[PDB]
Order: C-alpha cells, then structure tokens, then sequence
C-alpha cells in the first residue's frame, strides 16, 4: 500500500483526533490542539464517506464543539481550522471558520490598544480628483503607486496627479468598477521623490520639468487625461 | 521456432505490440506502438532465467558494458508508447532497444550490451516514464520536495527562501545572497533544483546579478509589482543571459490590462503561470494569453480537473497567498472577481485542444505539490469521457491524447526552462531520471523513482522481513538518496553566466551542476503536441471564453479517477 | 520499552488498520490501502494471541472481506497481502492470497492484449533429442544455456547438441526427474555464437572444429553421451 | 584521568558487535534496524531494491561499486561490498576488487557454473579476498560433486548451506562437513518451529523471480524446503558443523533477527539435548561461546577483518554493545561504534 | 503552395526521393530512398539565395549553432542512400536532417540550426560519403598518403618504417622504438593513422610492449614466420589488450596448412589479408578461410576486378615483396603455384555473395594505394553485368548491392580495427571525415576531402584566376592540411594501454589521439551486409573454389568501368 508521506501525515492527525474526541467523551474540556485536531479529523472522515460536500463540511464543522466543550481561551484562539481532505472528486480544502465562541472571558494574547486615532501621512496637504473608469474591466490602484501612471483607462487629470499617491492607509487601495466615477485623495510622494518604474513615464526625479516629459509620453502612450502636445519642445534626454 | 500464446507471453514479458493497457482506473487506453525485442531472445532475470554468465550476460562485453538494465519496459513518452530494453550507464540513458549478449543474441548493439558489471532490473509489466518536472514550485518548506518526489517528479523549478511571506506569495528567491543559501541548501535534497529570481525590478544592474548568481531565470509576481516597466526590464536582461522568465499577470489591472502586459512582453518568450486566472492575473482576460505564439501557457493545479467542489474551494486560498486579510473592503471584492467558474471550465478543454502546455503545481500556494501528475491524468480521463477520443487519434486507443497530457509535465516544461537536453523524456543521451509505474496505479502511485541512473526512493516494505514486499509498504529512501551518492545523482541548474563564473566552486557545490540554455529562441510552437495557437476572447460580461470563434467550456465533474481508490487520505 | 524501528512500523500499520475497520463499520466501501491494512493488521493481532497458526491465518485472511465490502477495482488490485507477525514460535510470514474477488467489472490497469500467438525464435530449425536422467538428483536446464554442456548426467547425444539451446520461451526451462526420459527441442545459438563459460567445454567460437575439442573434453570429464576418443589428434591450443 | 569519561557497566553484559555477512542491500532502512539488534558490521552486495539485488548480495561492476561506497558514507554501520563472481572473464573479475570490493559472490540467479566458480575463485586467490557462494540448485551444470570439485579445495564461504536458503538439491548441506568450506546458515529456517516449513513455500517466489504460476518453477521450489535439512541444521549448529549465522536481509531472512535466533536456536538445542560434553562446571559457557562467535569472530575471519573487529580484545576497534541481562540476545541497551556512542 | 516540376527541382536541389543516380560510368544505379527536407524550405546559398541574415540563417541561433552546413546532400552510406542536410560542429557530424532557421522554418532541430557562425557548403547534386579506410597499408613511402587521400581515403591502418625490406614485404612497424618514429612522423600527414606490430614472435613480453607503445594491433607475416606458435602467442596477447590482429597465412605450408592455422586462431577474431591467395597464403586452400565465422576476410587489390591481364601481371610482383630473387629454384616454383586464375576468379563472386568483407590495398606491395575505392566499385559494376541485380535488391535499383560494396572500405574495416565509433560512416556523433562526390566521377575522382569537419584537400584550379574553376584543375592541399590546423583535424590511433599510459604526452603528439576498442568481441557476422558464413572448399587438383556445394567463379573481363575514361594515365 504505497503510503505517501502525505497519507502518514493524516493517519497521524486522525488519531490525534481520536484522542481528542476520546478525551471530552470522558468529560474533559478540550484545549487548542484537541479542538483543532478533532475538528479537522472529522472533515477527513466525512470527505472519505463521500457524502457531504466541501461547501457543507466547511459549515458543519462549526457544529462539532459547543462553547462549553473547550477550555477557556480555546474559542478565541481557533480563528479558523483549515484542512484538506480527499473527496470523490479529488482533494479539497475545507476551511472551517470560527468553530466555537467566546463563552468565556479569557482571551490569550488579547489586545488592549488605547482608544484614539492615528493620523496617516501627517501634514501632507491632500487633493481630490475626479476619476472615472472608461474601460470594461475593473482597476485597483495602490497606496504608494505613482497615481499619474495608473492604467490608461482611469480618465482624470494626470497633470494634477504627477508625483502623488492615494492618501490612504499604507498598503490598501482603491477600486474602480468599469464605469464607476470617484474623487480620490492623493498626497505627494515623500522621500527623495525618485520615481522609477511603474509605466516608464518618469524614471527620474519628480520635477516640474520632468513632468513635462511624463505628460508628453502619456499622451503618446494613450493614457486618458494626459492633456495634449501643444507643440512639444523635445529635450536632449528622454 | 516454436510459438507461444500472447496470454502467456505477456505475463512473461509484458504487453507487446498491438496490445493495450489501461492507465490506472481511468478510461485512458494506451497501446504498444512498437517493440524492439526479438521474440525468443527477450531478457529475463532470475533463478534459472536468462541474465546469467555466458548466456544473456556476456563474458566478453563491449567496452560500453551497461551499468543497469531495465528489461522489457513499456515506454510511455512523448516520443512513442513502445516496448524495449532501457539501458543505463554513467547515470544516463545509454541505450534504448534490445541489448543482451552479442555472443548469443542476434541483435544486440554494443550500446546495450550486458556484462558482469551490469545490474538487472525487471521491468516487464511495468510502464517506464521520465520523471515529471514541476516548474511552479514555491519553496515554502523543504518537506514538499520528498512529497513531490513520491509523485513521479524528479525536477523542481521554482523560487523562494522558506516559509517567508515573499515566498508564500511568489516563487522567487530574491537577491544573490538568498540565492547562495538555497543553492547551498539544495545540496541536501534528492530532486534536481533550479531557482528563479525577482524579475520585479526596473534596475537592470540588480536584475543581472541574480542570474550571474545561479538563477535559471526570473519571475514577475503581482505581489511584487508586475508593471510594464519591470516586465520589460526583466525581459530584456533575460534575453541577454539566455534564461527563462515566468509571470503572474497584473490582476488589479492598476498599471494596465493584458493588452499592456502583452505589449510589454513585446513578443518575447514568456512562461505564464495559472494562465487560466484563478491562480492569479489580469481579470478577466488573461487566459486569452494562452492563445498567443510567444507565450508559454501553464495551468496552476487546484482548478484542475473541474469538479463540483473546485469553485467552492478557491474563495479562501487567495487570502493565504496575497495577504488578502479576510476583512478589508478592497480585498473582499476582487478575490471574488477572479474565481470565475467560466475560465476554470474552459481550462480542461483548452488543455485538450493543446491551448495549454504545462501543468504546474504552485506548491503550498494554491496548488498541491503532490498532485500535478495525478490531476494531469484525471483531467485527461475526464475530457475523454465528455468529448470521447480525439480526431488525431489513430487506432483503437488514446495514445495521441496520452502523449499530449504526458509531455505537459515532462518534455514541455523542460523546454520551457532550457533543460530539455539533460532531462524531460526517455531518450538516449539524457539523464537517467526514470520512474517505473505499475499500470494499475499509473498517474498516482509509482513503484520507484530512480534518480541519475540509480534508485533514490521506492516502495519498500517491512525492513526486517524476509522479503521487500510485506507491509507496511510505503515509500522509503534508497541508497542514491544518501551519502555522497546524492551528490552524484542530482543536478542543481543555473545559468551559463554563473556556470562560467564558477558558481559551483564558488559555493562549494558538490552536486552536479549544469547550465540552462536555449530559452529565448523558443515559442508556443515549441510545445510538444500542445503547440496550438489560436486567437481567443473573453466576454467582459458573461466571462465566457471563446477561441477562434466557437465557445469552450467543460462540464463540472462529480467524481474523478485516480482518487479515493488509492489513498487512505 | 526499547522500541525497535520494526515495532514502530507495526504500531503504525496497526492503526492504519483500525481506521480501515472503523470506516467500513460506518458503512463505507474500502479501498486498496484500507483493505490491505485491515487484512494485514488482523493477522498481526491473531499472531499475537498465539492461537491460530501461520498456515491457518494464511487462509483465514481470505475470509475477512466480502466482495461487497471493498470498492470496485480493489479486488483485482490486491493480488495478495504479505505480512510478517510474531508468533509464539517466532516471527513468521503470513502470505494471504487473493483475499477478495471480481464482484465488480472494473479492473485498474487491465490488459487488452490482442488475441493471437507470438512465434518464439523465428525461423530457427529445431531438433529433437532423447534425454534421460541417469542420476539420483533432478536437473533443470535453461533457455539460453549451452545444452551440450549440461550436467554430466543427462545422457544424450552431446554431439548433436553442440552449440544449441532449448527452443523454448526465453527464460523458462526443462526439468528432468532422476530417471525421467524425454526429447527436448533445441535450436542453434544465435548472435556471434561465442560460447564462453558454463562447464568450460568450449570457451570459443561455435565451430565444427572447436566442437572436436568440446566432445573430447566432455569425454575425459565424464559427461554421458560424449562419444569417445577415437585416437584424438591434439591441437596447439586447448 | 581528567580526560576519561565514565560509563557504568556493572550488572550489564558487554559483547562485541555482531557482523551479519549475508546482507542484500535492498533498502537503506535495514542498516538502522540491524544496528538496533547488536550488529555493527554488515557485509553484503547490492544496489538497492533492484531485482539483481533482491535475488543476490552483489554490487555488480566498479561503477555501481562507486555509488554504494559513496552511499555508505551516510550510514552508521561498518560496510563492505561483494562483487559478481558470476563471470568467466578474469579481467572483468579483477576490476571490481580493484574497485573496492572485499570479495565475490557466486549466485544461482546469475549462473553459478563451474567455470564462473573457478574463475572467481582464482582471482580471489590472487587478490587475497573472500568469496561467497549460492550453489547451483537446478543442478543444470552439475551437482555439488562438481561444485566442490570446482572450488578445488580453495576457501569458500557458503550461504544457506542448509538448503532452504538455496542450493544443490538436496545434498549441499553436506558441504558444511568439508574442511575448505566456510559453512553459514541462512536465518528463517532457524530455529526450527512448527511454522517454519509452512512459511518458506512463498519466499522463493520473491527472490528468484519464480512467478507463482509457471510449471518448471512450481516444482523445484517445492523440492527445496526439506523439513529434513531444516531440522538437522540446529543440531549441526550445535555440533559445530555450521559456523556462521547470516541473515539475507529482505531475501529470505530477517536483518534484525540474526542475533536473536542464534540464541534461541541455542536455548532450544540445550532443551532437547541438554548441556554439552565439552561443558565444564554447572553452566553453558562453552555452548555460549559457540553460538556467540557465530556472528562475531567467525564471520569477521570469514572476510578478513578479524584484526579490527569481531571480538572484545585489546587493540581492535571499539565496536561494543552493552546488554542488560534480562533482554540479552534481543534488545540491547546501547550500541557504541568506534569507541563512542552511536 | 505552388508546385514545381522535378526537372527543375532537381537541378535546383538535387535528386529527391524516387529519383535514381548512376554511379560514375558504371551500370550501378542508386536510388534516393528517403529525404529529410521540406519542399519549399530547402537550403540554398548565394546572391539572393536563402542562407542569409534573419532568413535561412537565424539571428537567434541555438546554443548549438553549426560550424558548417552541407546543403542538400545525397547520402550514400551503409545506413541508407538518402537525401538531407549534413551539419558539422567541433570537427564532428553534429546533425543529419533538415536544419536552417527555426525562426522561419517549420522543422529545424537545434541540432541543425544555422547561424552567423556557420559556413555554407553547397552539396545539392553531389553524393556525400564517408572517407574510405584502407587497412592494409605498407608504409613504404610517405608519398602514398597523399595519393590515397586523393582517392577518398581518410584513414590508413598499416605497419612499416619506410622503404626498408621488412616493410616492403609486411605491414609491420617492429618494436616500440620504430613505433615512436612513425607516430612522431605521422604528425606530418593529413590522413588518420594507426600502426600494427610484429605479431611474429613467441615472446609474450616482447609482444605486449609494442601495444603499450602505441600499436593498434599485430600483424603476422609469412616473411617473418607465421607459425602456429607465433600465431597463438600474438593472438592471446591481442585478446588481453583488446586490439586487432591481421594475418598473412603460411604459404610454403612448412609448419602446416590452413587446417593448422585455423586451429591456431582457436576461433579467436582474426582479420585475414589477401584471403583470396595471390596476395599470399596457404596454397591453395586459404581463400576457404573466408567462409568461417571467426574470420575477418579481406581482399588484396590487384586481383580485383578480374580482367584479362590480371594473371599475366602477378607473376612478377612476388619477387618484389618476398625477396624472391628471380632465379633461385625453390623460389621459381611456388610463386607460380599461387597465382591461381581459379581463386582469383571466385573472389569477385565471393565479394558479391558477402563472402568477403573488406577491400585493402597493400600499398606498394601488390596493391595500388590509390585504387581501392575505384576497384571496389568496378568489381561491383562487373558482377552486376554478369549476374544482374541481386535477390535482396528492392525496387528498380542496386541500392543493396551498393551498400554492400561501400561498407567494404568504410564501416567494415573501421569495425575490423575497433574505430567504428569515431569514423567509418556518415552517422551523427562520429568524426566529420567526409568526401563530396560528383556523380559523374563517383568511385574515382572526388571533388573534395574534408578532414575532421574542415576542408583538407580539394579540386582546385589556377590559383591566380578569377575563380577556382579554371584549369589546371588538380588536387590542391587545403587549409586544414597546414599549420597547427592539421593537428586538430587528424587522429592517430593507438591502444588503450598506450592511451592510458599517456603515449600522447610521452611522444609529444599534437595530433588528436584516440584508442581502439572492441576488437575481440567481433566476428564475421559483425560485417555489414558482407556477413555471410559458408563452409567453402578448394579442390587441391583443379583448384576450383566451392561454397556450400555449388561452384563459384567469375568470368574474366576485357574492359572495366571507372578507367581510361577519367585519367590521362
Ligand atoms: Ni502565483
Ligand atoms: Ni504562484
Ligand atoms: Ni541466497
Ligand atoms: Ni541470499
Ligand atoms: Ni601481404
Ligand atoms: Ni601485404
């Protein structure tokens, strides 16, 4: 029976589960592991019998342990239980979300952040800009992305956006449904203000003069809102 | 010149010409096209068998005397599904034909001569195939290697540096330092390795060093910023250094759409991952890219084959790959507008039409590192069901289709990353990375994995027993998996540049080390069988995938071959 | 409890078995592994209790799973189950043959060979020869063995057999019970016809002249049927 | 002194490591198992789960020789490999030895013919190396009469001499009575229990490729597992008729049951025959020292390595194993290799 | 997809499949069996031709980019008489097929890719064949080399030390000292060389040193004493050192007769010279030896083909070879009882039946070093005349017969002396020793002789002219014949022993140097086409030569092809 290391992994897990079930049975509040296992182990058999579906087990797993079954803290700990089992249609990932609940007051590593708010991008004079997606597909722009160089579909005043990024939480972004129109918030790029890459429009220092070029290239490259070439005077490098 | 009955003959030497074999429990029927033996002179080892002194084993061998013979082997390779003896010498496929002892055998070339020095390995009844080559490996954990190995995968090309986020999202081993580490780590394993670099950079300088540092290519990943600039830069350097380049299209479409990405690739060679879409990329089009010439289309893994539970599965995964924390607004919007049951469906069909050419895995990142080969076959069996045989098929069998799905994880990926010279198919001259498959378990559970002409791991039983057959019978590492031996049986691929600069000595690599070549001169037409080009479209609305005009979409399955029938889990 | 890696191997197998039994119990058709394990695991306990014998378990294992218990294909797959367990008399190899049957139509990797027959050793003019075993022990000669040099007991016309092999399926052989007498079929050796080894009678090229020597040596060495030395003219090399 | 570590041994029984010399290098997993037994040295041939290896203990050719020697590096257990004595090509026969082989092996599956047998033997002489043999069962070339005649009196280490392990049916075992012969017993057919014979019937199949079906096969395989030869064995082992107790790891023998069986077989014999005439005092010392050197000093000599290992004598390599009396002969406390716990 | 007429096509690209070519002025008709091109994509070089930048010549070649292409070449080799492009790289046959530029050509393997680095050599209309290998060379004078070279002979295996008597009689370079000299001298020439040693010695010691000293084998010559002892000794050592052995049977029958000689050879491999008889040997039988398995039959030269003047010629020769001073009694008796018009006749037939396998020369010792290839063909043309086509012949052509007579001075001699791996036939992997033959002059006057993948000598005209065509047009040495260049294009063969002992460095050889191998494992059956064995007899009285029972004797000719039609002398 050519046993794949994957299979052994499970055969092990399974019994990790059996112990678990066998313990509460004898009336004992299950802990982190014990819960996790149990939950997991279940799905594995359920997938075996080939009855329940993934969508289902994903849910039914939330009905395996009552808040009075596990130890105080366990509930909060298991944010979720991921486990792949082999269904007649093939292996699948059953992700069981929050299988138990806060029937207790204890929460390991709980957070006591001090109320109040943090101000993103301190003193950074923002600016609003109309932005409509004139394309058939959606477009998500990011925090520190040179807005000016966004997809050649977001129609807006590139000129007003040169050297700036969506004034938002570092990391996140903004979505544009084909057609959708909005007014984004965008502050200037800090640091040395050295734009390099993206759509190859700048690749230099954010200068009011470098700008001329970007605006020119975007025109030729087709980005909506990229003004026009009012008799452009070429430079010796661009 | 007596004569015997096939009934017998086969149980003695294995399916011969005209005979047909059923691949595993699938409805895929293979048929022995040719046979190099000489009925009456076939090689057999045992008690009073044939392979013995002065008999089938020459006492006057050729000065080529084989190291190992795999007798009576049914070869299923993109080059044909035939019968013959496979010979190994100096860790390579020395010969593929009759072979035995010229002193007593009619047609034995010194190429396949058996002598006192050649070991005997029975193969009659089994199906020998080259090792698979998963090329979309996310080096998240060293434990994948062994698993993938147990599959029928001898070569793993990917990027990464362990369970770090950058790696969990993309297959990229960033920088030459991290490159050192992995190459040095690779030494440990039993599985040819090659690493990819961060194509995500518009800094030519920084882009060239990684290749000079051992990388066999680049990788452009969304999480790192797959912008036309990066895309262009990476591409050019890639040209200069004759190395391959992979890509994970710009999903959010922030910089632009596939129109732009393709425009960036400027027609240059490009190996695309999870082309289909679910694996990631320009929503929704992308998959349409698999129809262009300059593109090296590749399918992810989970979205294959297409079953009732596929779509219900993916919804999560995205989170555990792009750090798409299950909560944020912007996140909980595209992650949903990417798992199109549409693109997912056509895939299978696209794979049948030759629209797709490679079947990755994406190990631990939306893909099962141990289910590449299996799925590739299921997906085949399936398609046959719903579409029946193929127009190109000849005779009462599925040979052609077989040879199509097979080279999807063997000869086609090998070419994709310039290493088709050494490995990727059972052809004389190449590295002896072979795997014997017991027909019943084909496509899922291999008998043994021989690396570099010597057994590295195989099914082994109770180590204490009186024979190797008795349970527990799982896979056990074999000699060519240990000591200095491992060093001799494995190849850690790198670039010419590095090869020439002496990366081997540089990093004290004891492993065999070859350079990748001919990566910029290839195109879609260079993909065996799966060389079909065809302008495809994708309705922005319905999302329906069209090719040449007609519409392609497979029907979801409710059960698949090569599954619960073989693994307790 | 100094646990030998052999023992762990089993402790693992055992539970591989428990899962198995525990699954069908819940009414599920067992697969390849599950069957294999189960079967095996059983014997292991049976050997433990020290009641049943090897001979018995070897058979009783065939009564553990009905053709309706396992999945379609499983039956055909398990040609047999080998498993060594420790009996009071010591460890023994219980080999359970074909424990289940074709109660299904499916057979993984089944063979569809095309009826007809293959002709062994094409155009190779055969020849019959009387062969009687004048020795007290049995003798099995092989396919590609220089017949002429067979055991010095098989009485027959060595002369007529010089440079030939039992015209039979490559690999197999012919048996001679002490006393038994038969007429074997033997074609000439192909290839370059370079006999080297065996009983050291030829060690050269199968020549009508080399033959003289073989026939001579066999005479002196005592092989039945090796004619006689009618004033043998020695050569400069032999 | 300040530099010497302390290891308690009072209450325990210290004995040299065993030396299984009939190892079929089928899978690297045997090593560790055999090691857990009380076996520090493994002499055999092979290249992994390949058929040639599954049938015979032979690492063919100098190339394959390289591999294993290189692989050996990996393990914790002295290793030595045997070559294919099966060849009447002197040239080809000498290279393997020049290539690291500590000797040859003549196996039935490869063609144990008087020619091969002679050739191998001679080269073996020239290179001062040992030679093992697995007699010609089918008797095709001849009978033991012939084989012995071939050995020409030269030193020869015979495997499964008894018969079940393989060889000239039925005689062979008779070979264990000759001077020039180094008799060795297989493993399964030891000790002799009710289930022994009932067991072997199979094994043959999974060793000589004796596919369970063919006619010629299903005839000798039955005329080889003689409850006769199997029986005398034990006695022969008691009489000193046999000298070594191999294993044949994964090929009709338990790589982890050499030492154990050797002892059982002893305990047994004592039961049925009582103490021994050579025994002195109220104990079984002499018998002990007999069964013990069957897997220690006698095999070491068999393969010219008695100088380094094989017995607890000053000067030799510190391959020792401490045995807790209660578990003697089956479960050792610790295996120290080369003077340091392994 | 327009279509053209063969008429045209051929004059453009050369005879294609189904087409037939007449070898020289002989009645031997060759027929193109196969063709690897792709009608419409064939390679042509010139003014506005095909082989040009970005076109047939890739601007993105494969990392195998060919060194030289011989476009549209009709290949006549024992492996087939087909059509295709022959590629050369690193002094070897890199590929044999289509080739061109994958960027614009449908079926071009990186094996045959054309790039900026590959030179172009037209071949359409010509017949390309491997270089001949005369193996019965008496190194009497360095002037033979060049002559033989002009024939179509790239490899010369023989023994000798210059115009000394020992050499004039036998092809033997005695001792290791004399061996040094010749090997050192060989450096000078443009023609692969290998030397034979004095098998004539019953001193094992003395017999082994010569091989360890560079000799590729031994030679047992009558003038030195071809006794069973010598014969046996030589033979055994020859075995131990895996080297070939030639023999010139004991004519005077003093020690014994062929019965004895054959008995001595003890079945071991033996290459026999002038087997027929006139060349020398056991009168009268000998020729009967050519029917035995262990024997490597070879025909001398003058007694081929059989014309009215043959017999009238030999009467002398004997004198100028065995020091048979025209006067002495004992001499003037056997010299007459050796030139049997009987044995001479059957020869031709024996050559047709495959009874004989090689066609030597015996340069300056009863043989024309420049008439091996020519005669081999005449003899063929002749036989066809008198016997017509052959039973094995298929289709309206003489292909089979061609491939028989051809491998008589190519693949069969190469095997005879263990060097078939490097040279002897137009097969990928071997050394690029090729010669282009202009159909009209086939078998007598070759266009050019390329050695080791580079032109060494060819037909050249008025060196001052405006083109190479204008007279005088004789053969002129070419670049690969000069400087250090010669060193790179030639191979001086020796034994393993010597090779390993470093004979190259030892003697400061700058020439390429390879070892001969697989010489003891071969037999008559190892002779391509000419592998027929058959117990033959020779009436001591009539001297009539019988085979299998029937009688074989060709009829003397009064005129021959490939003669006065081509040379002013
Ligand atoms: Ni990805
Ligand atoms: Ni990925
Ligand atoms: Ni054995
Ligand atoms: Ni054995
Ligand atoms: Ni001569
Ligand atoms: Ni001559």
């Amino acid at each position: 029976m050519k046993l794949t290391p994957k299979e052994l992994d499970k055969l092990m897990l399974h019994y990790a589960g059996e112990l678990a079930k066998k313990r509460k049975e004898k009336g004992i509040k299950l802990n982190y592991v014990e819960a996790v296992a149990l939950i997991s182990a279940h799905i594995m058999e359920e997938a075996r019998a080939g009855k329940k579906t993934a969508a289902e087990l994903m849910q039914e797993g939330r009905t395996l342990l009552k808040p009075d079954d596990v130890m105080d803290g366990v509930a909060s700990m298991i944010h979720e239980v991921g486990i792949e089992a082999m269904f007649p249609d093939g292996t699948k990932l059953v992700t069981v979300h929050t299988p138990i609940e806060a029937n207790g007051k204890l929460v390991p590593g709980e957070l006591f952040l001090k109320n109040e708010d943090i101000t993103i991008n301190e003193g950074k004079k923002a600016v609003s800009v109309k932005v409509k997606n004139v394309g058939d597909r959606p477009v998500q722009i990011g925090s520190h992305f040179h807005f000016f160089e966004v997809n050649r579909c977001l129609d807006f005043d590139r000129e007003k956006t040169f050297g700036k990024r969506l004034d938002i939480a570092a990391g996140t972004a903004v979505r544009f449904e084909p057609g959708e129109e909005k007014s984004v918030e965008l502050i200037d790029i800090g640091g040395n203000r050295r734009i390099f890459g993206f759509n190859a429009l700048v690749d230099r220092q954010a200068d009011n003069e470098s700008k001329k070029i970007a605006l020119h290239r975007a025109k030729e490259r087709g980005f909506h809102g990229a003004k026009s070439d009012d008799n452009y005077v070429k430079t010796i490098k661009e | 010149m007596k004569k015997i009955s096939r009934k017998e003959y086969v149980s003695m030497y294995g399916p011969t010409t005209g005979d047909k074999v059923r691949l595993g429990d699938t409805d895929l029927i293979a048929e022995v096209e040719h046979d190099y033996t000489i009925y009456g002179e076939e090689l057999k080892f045992g008690g009073g068998k044939t392979l013995r002194e002065g008999m089938s084993q020459s006492n006057n061998p050729s000065k080529e005397e084989l190291d190992l013979i795999i007798t009576n082997a049914l070869i299923v390779d993109y080059t044909g599904i035939y019968k013959a003896d496979i010979g190994i010498k100096d860790g390579k496929i020395a010969g593929i034909g009759k072979g035995g002892n010229k002193d007593m055998q009619d047609g034995v070339k010194n190429n396949l001569s058996v002598g006192p020095a050649t070991e005997a390995l029975a193969g009659e009844g089994l199906i020998v195939t080259a090792g698979g080559i998963d090329t979309h490996i996310h080096f998240i954990s060293p434990q994948q290697i062994p698993t993938a190995f147990a599959s029928g995968v001898t070569t793993m090309i990917g990027g990464g540096t362990g369970p770090a986020d950058g790696t969990n999202a993309t297959t990229i081993t960033p920088g030459r330092r991290n490159l050192k580490w992995m190459l040095r780590a690779a030494e440990e394993y039993s599985m040819n390795l090659g690493f990819l670099a961060k194509g995500n950079a518009s800094n030519d300088a920084s882009l060239a060093d990684q290749i000079e540092a051992g990388a066999i290519g680049f990788k452009i990943h969304e999480d790192w910023g797959t912008t036309p600039s990066a895309i262009n830069h990476a591409l050019d350097v890639a040209d200069k250094y004759d190395v391959q380049v992979a890509i994970h299209t710009d999903t959010l479409n922030e910089a632009g759409c596939v129109e732009d990405t393709m425009a960036a690739i400027a027609g240059r060679t490009m190996h695309t991952f999870h082309t289909e879409g679910a694996g990631g990329g320009h929503a929704p089009d992308i998959i349409k890219v698999a129809g262009e010439h300059n593109i090296l289309p590749a399918s992810t893994n989970p979205t294959i084959p297409f079953t009732v539970n596929t779509e219900a599965e993916h919804m999560d995964m995205l989170m555990v790959c792009h750090h798409l924390d299950k909560s944020i607004k912007e996140d909980v919007q595209f992650a949903d507008s990417r798992i199109r049951p549409q693109t997912i469906a056509a895939e299978d069909t696209l794979h049948d039409m030759g629209a797709f050419s490679i079947t990755s895995s994406d190990s631990q990142a939306m893909g099962r590192v141990g289910e590449v080969i299996t799925r590739t076959w299921q997906t085949a069996d399936k398609n046959k069901k719903e579409f029946g045989r193929l127009k190109e098929e000849k005779g009462d069998n599925d040979n052609f289709r077989i040879k199509r799905y097979l080279s999807k994880y063997t000869i086609n990926p090998a070419i994709a990353h310039g290493i088709s010279e050494y490995v990727g198919s059972v052809e004389v001259g190449k590295v002896a990375d072979l795997v014997l498959w017991s027909p019943a378990f084909f496509g899922v559970k291999p008998n043994m994995i021989i690396k570099g002409g010597f057994i590295a791991l195989s099914q082994m039983g109770d180590a204490n027993a009186s024979i190797p057959t008795p349970q527990p019978v799982y896979y056990r590492e074999m000699f060519a998996h240990h000591g200095k031996a491992k060093y001799d049986a494995n190849i850690t691929f790198v670039s010419q540049a590095a090869y020439d600069k002496g990366i081997k000595e540089e990093l004290g690599l004891e492993r065999q080390v070859l350079p990748v070549k001919n990566c910029r001169n290839v195109t879609k037409k260079d993909m065996q069988f799966n060389n079909t080009t065809a302008h495809i479209e994708v309705n922005p609305e319905t999302y329906h995938v069209f090719v040449d005009g007609k519409e392609v979409t497979s029907k979801p399955a409710n059960k698949v071959s090569l599954a619960q029938l073989f693994s307790i889990f």
